[PDB]
């Protein structure tokens, strides 16, 4: 609940973003 | 107008590290992530990571996980990259790129394509030593054709003009070549009459700033 | 992971007609995370879609995007001089970040054959130490052209290399140049050195030829 | 912390799963 | 909210032709979570298809689910007469359950006429304040009928209510019944009764009547 | 196999509430999320909620989460479904539903279709009070056809055979519309050879169950 989660095509699923 | 200026082109030894930069303008800098891409000779574009100005927030390749570094300068509108312990195959143009506007209403990172590009900063990693061409005639024998090659140099480029830019019709100049000395060469060609072969003269003039090397060489028929 | 593959490797049009990109992707694109850049020598890369059908700014309407899945589709209604160039879809986000290998746009025109001229190595490099005998082919089209170079009729096969122009704004034509490298050494100990060129605007194949020593 | 998410066709978004939505 | 639309409202097929049922959706099904529901009346209804494209256990390869973004379809090959029924479309997962309005999957059947009879109320409903007229159009093909009621020529309109059997599964024929209410008072002030059919099998409107009192 | 059990049918007035159950069988109970989903006449197939009998978790639709009470009792492999604040609009078949099973690879919710579904609970809300039918005749006249009008009953269902069950050929019982009065209204015909009235006895047996009526009335001309 701190960073963003979106659509990976690659693994058909929702991931969280990098960057810190 | 939203623009991506960056340094100039650079020659490294393998080993040595290289530092690339990107200033923006046109828009607010510390809003917009940055992305660094480059392409090798022959090779497909190659995303190696992106940097957030605002937070310092950076996501990498796991290609250049650790020999890369992204840093930004919000004072100055700058983006740099840093490439450590070059080797041949990082020869290629690095290019910087901004993504595009968002909107609350996207999702995370819908617009993280490339939308604006820098034009790219070559970089050469080579053993080669910087190194002046010779400039070996091509005589000609209707329509003749004549040139000169320019061989053995390093590094590009090489500028190569016809009677002082008066003859620029029928020129070809065409893309170096890679030797496997690590050395570049190339020809230029120009098509002319037959029948000025004895009262048109033919210079092709050469020069290879990074040598201080420039050579006017006369083209004419072999006294055969 | 994902791999994005381009088709054709080049689209030969006249301005006017319909263009038509292809890009296949291995994984299917849910997020419509697909973008196209147009890309011409010596400039800074352009996009022209993102998000799969979306027109990038100052981008014309002629330029339209569009498939889901694992096939997405670049087109241009009408093409014009300034819209040849290679062009690349990619795959953006979620650190997928990967690109096609492209698709040349050029121009079409009708057969043009190649003038060949065939140019022996010059007594400087000669007395300089090594030997580069170079043939030209010149202002043909299309770009597919095949040189074979003999030396005592013997087959040479990897010690030549070839180097093509970009194709001619005015004409639309290109022009190559071919190098036969050897050592000096192997160079005076043969006579005669012929390039043959294969071309659809040659009926047959033409050869030019040299013999080492006279002209 | 790290927690299970799944695409949201209603609202176009990745939305998390806690045994309740 | 999302919204479903299935389409046609009826399919009206003979055993072994293909059935293709639609579904569109308001929103982009990225996530996929589109299934298919079969439901005969009187019993529970069971799974066809989930995921878009996966069948469910016990379900024939006859049946297969198809589709992405906002259209969706659900096939069968060739229709058996226990897949008769009702099918709906339905989104599922993440706060989304809603389901399109279904489609009748109808067995068709060579166009029959109904045999029409009409009914005089009882006295001994009559001596209780009210007078029900009934008319009964019997098995008839296609469901598509029209009754009009007729009191001294006069239309009546507001008055009635009809109730329609579910086809048979036997003839594929359906049955109506359409109730004609009035006071004993307004009843008794008539001669004239009458309810008159319109139906596909039926080149001309249908009419059967009763005179009050004699017969 | 998976079993989906419910409770019997149920007659309510406005205001009230009702609980329906649904007892499983043939798997896990406890490892499986239950959805309850209700259609009302002429209406889409209404999702309502779900909930997860191992820890009572559950999630609402937004139109019963204020009246709707989910509720499970795992020793008995039962799942509850209480509405309150009843409205005539929620007369409807209520359903319950186990969600499907689930690979470890899968995305939350993949499986949360309706895989199995019970065959519905029936409710009726009315401020009708319960009513026997009025039973009459439909005469013939010359196939031929007759039958009765069962009129004015509250609630359904009424059930109705000819001369005890032995007459089903060209039989017909039709459902019931539902009067401005509450109270409900069916007809039942029969189709029957013309030479037979007046020689051929034709009876229409009609039960009420809830109301305790039962009405056996011959049918014959003028
Ligand atoms: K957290």
């Amino acid at each position: 609940h701190e960073r963003s989660y979106m659509f990976s095509d690659l693994e058909n699923r929702c991931i969280a973003a990098e960057a810190k | 107008q939203v623009q991506l200026v960056q340094s100039g082109a650079e020659v490294k030894k393998p080993g040595a590290s290289v530092k690339v930069s990107c200033q923006a303008s046109g828009y607010r800098f510390s809003n917009f992530v940055i992305h660094w891409v480059r392409q090798a000779p022959g090779q497909r574009f190659e995303w190696m990571g992106w940097i957030n100005p605002y937070n310092g927030n950076k996501e990498f390749s796991a290609k250049f996980q650790d020999r890369v570094t992204f840093t930004a300068d919000t004072s100055a509108n700058t983006a740099y990259m840093e490439l450590r312990s070059l080797r041949s195959a990082d020869t290629a143009v690095y290019y910087c790129a901004r993504v595009g506007p968002y909107s609350w209403d996207d999702s995370p990172q819908d617009n993280y394509y490339m939308d604006v590009w820098g034009k790219g900063t070559t970089v050469i990693v080579s053993s080669a030593s910087t190194k002046g061409p010779s400039v070996f005639p091509l005589a000609p024998s209707g329509t003749a054709a004549l040139g000169c090659l320019v061989k053995d140099y390093f590094p590009e480029p090489v500028t190569v003009s016809w009677n002082s830019g008066a003859l620029t019709s029928g020129v070809h100049t065409f893309p170096a070549v890679l030797q496997s000395s690590g050395l570049y060469s190339l020809s230029s060609v120009v098509t002319v009459p037959s029948s000025s072969l004895g009262t048109q003269t033919y210079i092709c003039n050469v020069n290879h700033k990074p040598s201080n090397t420039k050579v006017d060489k006369k083209v004419e028929p072999k006294s055969c | 992971e994902i791999v994005l593959t381009q088709s054709p490797g080049t689209l030969s049009l006249s301005p006017g007609e319909r263009a038509t990109f292809s890009c296949r992707s291995s994984h299917s694109i849910r997020s419509r995370r697909v973008a196209w850049y147009q890309h011409k020598p010596g400039q800074a890369p352009r996009l022209v879609i993102h998000g799969v059908s979306n027109r990038a700014s100052g981008i014309s309407d002629r330029f339209s995007g569009s498939g889901s899945g694992t096939d997405f589709t670049l087109t241009i209604t009408r093409v014009e001089p300034e819209d040849f160039a290679l062009y690349y879809c990619q795959v953006y986000g979620a650190s997928s970040y990967t690109f096609g290998q492209g698709t040349k746009l050029e121009r079409k025109r009708t057969v043009a054959a190649p003038s060949v001229f065939i140019f022996p190595p010059s007594d400087e490099q000669l007395k300089s130490g090594t030997a580069s005998v170079v043939c030209l082919l010149n202002n043909f089209y299309p770009r597919e052209a095949k040189v074979q170079w003999k030396v005592d009729n013997a087959l040479q096969s990897g010690n030549s290399q070839e180097s093509v122009t970009e194709q001619d704004s005015k004409d639309s034509t290109y022009s190559l140049s071919s190098t036969l490298t050897l050592s000096k050494a192997d160079y005076e100990k043969h006579k005669v050195y012929a390039c043959e060129v294969t071309h659809q605007g040659l009926r047959s194949p033409v050869t030019k030829s040299f013999n080492r020593g006279e002209c």
